[PDB]
């Protein structure tokens, strides 16, 4: 049709101009991150401003091509990305109020500090003070003071702002023909017009709930084991049948149970595998780390890094030192990392180069399709690389471990428990938090029980109980960065499931023998081929199809994650055979 | 702040 042909032409010209402006913005931002200067600040600001204004104009232009008259789905995808009205659908008054609220909540969160009540000029920030307390304190009341002070100082500020934010976001979403803001967020998994691969926004709720039901047994056994350990760590404060008090979970929210490892490690006389000392003994340097990562990716049949990557990357510290993978366009790929010769930075190099490998795979796609299949794909791709790179088999191959090294079962259990505290512990947390936000946006939780329901859900889904009662002046959800800064959260759940799906499939392609957690995909070009068949897609195809390309199934599945942890599950069942498994929601520290 | 290839297109 004429309109579709004109849409294709518009998108082609958009692609050329966007490539140019995006490259300049990416290069300016890279320069600032590599060399902090007022001049590079200015150059970054100029590039970003040109890019954003260009996108504003192109959004208006994209409106001239109604999707109702487009029959090509790829064209439809590109047009929809540019046509999103978003906050612009509101009146300037409501738009302005929403932006003021958003910036205010962000500022409240990032300036949050709590001070010693007996000496008010002694104050602590979230990072490092309060985080240090929540990770390392064994003082029930100090931890309670930090947890409660954070919620009281910050969440109470946020409460009225969050109420108005719900109102305005719901108006924005309904004006874009969604049910509410939560439905609007779940649109990020939607698929239409592809027979056999469709995915509705309501289906995400069902699939998250079903997979969570399936992981409930493993989580209950992990929870019971951790509860038994914590009763030893905080005597007289934890009921044998009750939820875990929310302030004893190793960070400010219990998002991860990572920092509980040293309080729960099964076999503390066995250290965990650390090849840092071997790396230093063999005089490794950052370049060596990244060359080994490149070898790993080549071994499955993927390309080695570009000459421009090796020229332009900052793998050494001269700069913002966050590990990051930059896909600037025009064949320009870089990694920014202040690499140290440590096992963690070796694994992180594998992760970031996984990001880069994904980026290279879909570079040939149209501009707007040069992205992950959905919000969870990119980090899952990154994570599986670390999984393979840390296995004892892999470390033996690169000569960082002795050929006769054999991992005993106690070390294996320690490693899987540490993995579960982070990976499994965060799934009930993430599901429950997003479920609360979904229900709030839906209108299913009145304001006057926002907190009452929050904690009811914390007790029921997460097995976690507030150490002190919180009335509706609190906004405990908003005390976490992602809530106050208006980020969807379910990505951390889906990302997790995806990453084990991927791994299992790849490891089956590599004909891996033994427990899944010991698998290494090195030297398996069949595995690299299966992975690449999804990587090259970008987001040109539904995420369901992209997932099927790797793992042979069209939907999220938790069974691979359960398989990965099955040895730990078996061990935990045996450990818990004289303990309660599960929890009563009735007990509280203050009742 | 750096550019994205999807909305919001310019993150911090
Ligand atoms: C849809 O159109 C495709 C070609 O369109 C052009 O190439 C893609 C990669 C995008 O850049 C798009 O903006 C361009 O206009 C065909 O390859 C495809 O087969 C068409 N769809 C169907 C179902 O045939
Ligand atoms: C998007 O919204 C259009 C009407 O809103 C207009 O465009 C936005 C960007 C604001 O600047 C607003 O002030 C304008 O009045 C609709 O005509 C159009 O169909 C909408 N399209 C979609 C996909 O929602
Ligand atoms: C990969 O292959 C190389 C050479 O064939 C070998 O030295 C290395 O140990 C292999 N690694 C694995 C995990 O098979
Ligand atoms: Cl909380
Ligand atoms: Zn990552």
């Amino acid at each position: 049709s004429t309109i579709e042909e004109q849409a294709k032409t518009f998108l082609d010209k958009f692609n050329h101009e966007a490539e140019d402006l995006f490259y300049q913005s990416s290069l300016a931002s890279w320069n600032y991150n590599t060399n902090i200067t007022e001049e590079n600040v200015q150059n970054m600001n100029n590039a970003g401003d040109k890019w954003s204004a260009f996108l504003k104009e192109q959004s208006t232009l994209a409106q001239m091509y109604p999707l109702q008259e487009i029959q090509n789905l790829t064209v439809k995808l590109q047009l929809q990305a540019l046509q999103q009205n978003g906050s612009s659908v509101l009146s300037e008054d409501k738009s302005k109020r929403l932006n003021t609220i958003l910036n205010t909540m962000s500022t409240i969160y990032s300036t949050g500090k709590v001070c010693n009540p007996d000496n008010p000029q002694e104050c602590l920030l979230l990072e490092p003070g309060l985080n240090e307390i929540m990770a390392n304190s064994l003082d029930y009341n100090e931890r309670l003071w930090a947890w409660e002070s954070w919620r009281s100082e910050v969440g109470k500020q946020l409460r009225p702002l969050y109420e108005e934010y719900v109102v305005l976001k719901n108006e924005m979403a309904r004006a874009n023909h969604y049910e509410d803001y939560g439905d609007y967020w779940r649109g990020d998994y939607e698929v239409n017009g592809v027979d056999g691969y469709d995915y509705s926004r309501g289906q995400l709720i069902e699939d998250v709930e079903h997979t969570f039901e399936e992981i409930k047994p493993l989580y209950e056994h992990l929870h019971a084991y951790v509860r038994a350990k914590l009763m030893n760590a905080y005597p007289s404060y934890i009921s044998p049948i009750g939820c875990l008090p929310a302030h004893l979970l190793g960070d400010m929210w219990g998002r991860f149970w990572t920092n509980l490892y040293s309080l729960t490690v099964p076999f503390g006389q066995k250290p965990n595998i650390d090849v840092t000392d071997a790396m230093v003994d063999q005089a490794w340097d950052a370049q060596r780390i990244f060359k080994e990562a490149e070898k790993f990716f080549v071994s499955v049949g993927l390309p080695n890094m570009t000459q421009g990557f090796w020229e332009n990357s900052m793998l050494t510290d001269p700069a913002v030192c966050h590990p990051t993978a930059w896909d600037l366009g025009k064949g320009d790929f870089r990694i920014l990392m202040c690499t140290k010769v440590t096992m963690d930075d070796f694994l992180t190099a594998h992760h970031e180069m996984g990001h880069i490998q994904y980026d290279m795979a879909y570079a040939a796609q149209p501009f707007l399709l040069r992205n992950g299949a959905n919000e969870g794909f990119h980090e899952a791709v990154g994570e599986i690389m670390s999984l393979s790179a840390a296995t004892p088999k892999h470390l033996k191959s690169i000569g960082l471990l002795s050929p006769d090294f054999q991992e005993d079962n106690e070390t294996e259990i320690n490693f899987l428990l540490k993995q579960a505290l982070t990976i499994v512990g965060t799934l009930p947390f993430t599901y429950m938090l997003e479920k609360w936000r979904w229900m709030v946006f839906k209108g299913e939780i009145p304001k006057d029980q926002w907190m009452k329901k929050w904690w009811e859900m914390k007790r029921e889904i997460v097995g976690v109980v507030e150490p002190v009662p919180h009335d509706e002046t609190y906004c405990d959800p908003a005390s976490l960065f992602h809530v106050s800064n208006d980020y969807s959260f379910i990505r951390y759940y889906t990302r997790t499931l995806y990453q084990f799906q991927f791994q299992e499939a790849l490891c089956q392609a590599a004909k891996h023998e033994g427990p899944l957690h010991k698998c290494d995909i090195s030297n398996s070009t069949e595995a690299g081929q299966k992975l690449f068949n999804m990587l090259r897609l970008g987001k040109s195809e539904p995420w369901t199809l992209a997932l099927e390309n790797v793992v042979g199934a069209k939907n999220m599945n938790v069974r691979p994650l359960l398989n990965y942890f099955e040895p730990l599950f078996t061990w935990l069942k045996d450990q818990n055979k004289n303990s309660f498994v599960g929890w009563s929601t009735d007990w509280s520290p203050y009742a | 702040a750096r550019p994205l290839r999807h909305r919001p297109w310019y993150v911090s």
